[PDB]
């Protein structure tokens, strides 16, 4: 009746192995099968396999047989899933499920990438710069690793009219961008700054948006 | 909530 | 493999409306079907199990029906917190298989995008690369086409597209388009153009600039 | 200028490893890169990676990095490709290529299957049996492993009007079928036999096609 | 990844005809393109390399042209031995990428299939399984639909479809359709029906039998 | 036949 608790985010190197854990709490661990499911934007949801901690029986999807090993420890009411020989296609959210309850999922990122600070560029309107009522300014945060990055405008003070697009992978590094629209009166008389922070490399950058010479 | 029915095929 | 055909795959709905989602199975699954819902960035939450049992904690607004091959999920009066993607799960036989998902979004009056183009920045240009950015923001519906044109010709790779999800207040979507080049080939050309196709107009909505400064 | 020679057909078990070899003959082995390419009916042709036996340099497709290792021995002018942790999705034809020349390809079958003799069933027309000019008879060869099976009608004597369909995988075992059309005069007055042979289990079966009682 | 768009993907041709196949690249590949051909069950044979060099041993009937993004392969007068699938290879950058292939087949007058249905055999039935077989043979063109119906309703899994390649003398194709069930559920039903849809007729071509013996 | 051009990118 309670819940499934999964291990934390895993960052591995191509060719290595990961073992993910799923702790069952609040219900008789030996009466229910635990199933492992993979989710990716390309392929959607896929079943890997499952185990009955009771009888020890396991079933696997043919695609994962030889790649994934399922196990369960009755003393710790913890189901485990081992993945060997990882490549970037193994990069996914992994979920254990009881078919009704779901764990929260562990993110596995297969990469060779190294921690790298982001480059932060200020995007000012095109030269000339319209006589519209409002102005869209922008900011581009390029080549970082790993996720995440937090980005604000005027250290949170500016938050209306902002769009921050999900980061995407480009040549093994993450790229993200964000825009803000303010009225013509505001900018550039009032300064607007792009604050970026990347905990992983302990980088914290603030970038003024000045008009194009 | 639910019982083993949930269909426990590996019982 | 039992195949699960879930339809529709995307539905444009109003708050307060009654919604019905379906799953046909390629063979009889003896009511071993779950219905779950996943919100952006969150894990799946099961709603219904064994075809028609509500799950402890789920509003009675959700109801599941069907037997054999055709199963349905009805949402009696749609609330803002129900927005997300809905899937069905057959667990009659192995392998377990899912439906493609049903995406729910709030309908609204069609809005055209507000397009902005941004020449690279000096700091990028003094580093070797050159990124050309285009913002298509606040539009509806979600379907949008973006083509890049360097000196009159279409450029295909080097392009990175990102989408926001439906906005909670105005119900519009937004997208950023980044054309990444090197400084040398950015300096080889003059006229950069972002053109977007959307239901709101017959002709594309074009934004450009000349590196010699238009 | 000459050729690439690849190792023979490989039958492995899920989770195991294979090392495939590609011998270069008739050209200077150290001046040309050797590339490995995968072919499957689902995905088509895909590049794994490649090596320069000269400089020893290697490049890999991101999808195979961590799965495949490329090597080359200059003394035997033999490029090698290692695949670890195999699952059924690794089942394919593998090719080394010089980009102009191509090796003949090695078939890798990932399976748990065991050698199993085929069941051979005679397919006689439906009861009643039309008054057409010709009659189609058939023969179904079910559940074998591994490929191949050879099938003839009247031990080769009958060969006109025959169709033998490529075998397909069904629940881990191969199934194949074949038909023959003969004129109404022939059958059943003349006997027609289905001869099946499965070298792998040394089974040789002959099946008369009698009319349905 | 450079994308290779090869077209057309299938072509219906006559012996002696001039054929042209194309490959557009998503970016400029500086003529680093090969053209190869693969016959059923055989390995690839390169024809042309670096966009327009014939390969030692290849008839002069083959010729390749193009620069930048659009490449072509012309076959001046098509011979029987040229039948097979044609692909292009870009090897300008990594990863190497292929085109989807171009399938060549000999045109001919449209022929309807000759459909036969085979109830299971006694030897199979005394083993527990029951296979129901349908032969759709000698037809043109290749496109064919086969639906199975048990006592009036469509059955989807348990079905195995196999195709022969184009026949060398009459140019027709052939297909076998096997519906595999267990003896118990085969013995639960009576009317087995194979129905095929093909360009040669408006209505399906239906073949059936009753287990109580029609 | 062909020389390294065939583009030997790993030379």
């Amino acid at each position: 009746q309670d819940q499934l608790q999964q291990s934390g985010a895993e960052l591995v190197r191509p060719g290595a192995s990961v073992k993910l854990s799923c702790k069952a709490l609040g219900y008789i661990f030996t009466d229910y099968e635990i199933h492992w499911v993979k989710q990716t934007p390309v392929h959607g949801l896929e079943w890997i396999g499952g185990i009955h901690p009771g009888s020890s029986g396991t079933a696997y999807n043919q695609k994962f047989k030889g790649k994934a090993t399922l196990t369960a420890d009755k003393s710790s009411t913890t189901a485990f899933m081992e993945l060997s020989s990882l490549t970037s296609e193994d990069s996914a959210v992994y979920y254990c499920t009881r078919k009704d309850y779901w764990g929260q999922g562990t993110l596995v990122t297969v990469s060779a990438a190294k921690t790298t600070a982001p480059s932060v560029y200020p995007l000012v309107p095109v030269c000339g710069g319209t006589t519209g009522s409002s102005v869209t300014l922008g900011c581009l945060v390029k080549g970082y690793f790993p996720e995440p990055v937090t980005l604000t405008w005027n250290s949170g003070s500016l938050s209306s009219g902002v769009h921050t697009f999900p980061a995407l992978l480009q040549s093994g590094l993450y790229t993200l961008s964000s825009s803000v629209t303010v009225t013509s009166n505001t900018w550039p008389s009032q300064t607007i700054t792009c604050n970026v922070a990347h905990p992983a490399s302990s980088t914290k950058v603030d970038k003024k948006i000045e008009p194009r010479v | 909530g639910a019982t083993p029915e949930d269909l426990n095929q590996k019982l | 493999d039992i195949k699960m055909t879930q339809s529709p795959s995307s539905m444009y709905t109003s708050l307060g409306e009654r919604v019905t989602i379906t799953c046909k199975a390629s063979q009889d699954i003896n009511s071993f079907l779950t219905w779950f819902l996943q919100k952006p960035g969150k894990s799946p939450k099961t709603l219904i199990y064994r075809a028609n049992r509500l799950m402890i904690g789920v509003p009675s607004r959700f109801s599941g029906s069907g037997s054999g091959q055709t199963y349905s999920l009805t949402i009696s009066s749609l609330e803002y917190e129900d927005m997300g993607i809905y899937y069905c799960l057959q667990y009659d036989d192995f392998p377990l298989t899912f439906g493609a998902g049903t995406k729910l979004d709030l309908k609204r009056a069609d809005a055209a995008p507000t397009v902005s183009i941004f020449p690279p920045s000096s700091e990028q240009l003094t580093s070797g690369t050159a990124s050309v950015v285009c913002f298509l923001n606040n539009f509806y519906p979600k379907e949008i086409n973006v083509k890049w044109k360097i000196d009159g010709s279409e450029r295909q790779n080097g392009v990175l597209d990102s989408w926001t999800e439906q906005d909670s207040k105005d119900s519009t979507y937004s997208m950023s388009s980044t054309l990444t080049l090197t400084k040398d080939e950015y300096e080889r050309h003059n006229s950069y153009t972002c053109e977007a196709t959307h239901k709101t107009s017959t002709s594309p909505i074009v934004k450009s600039f000349n590196r010699n400064e238009c």
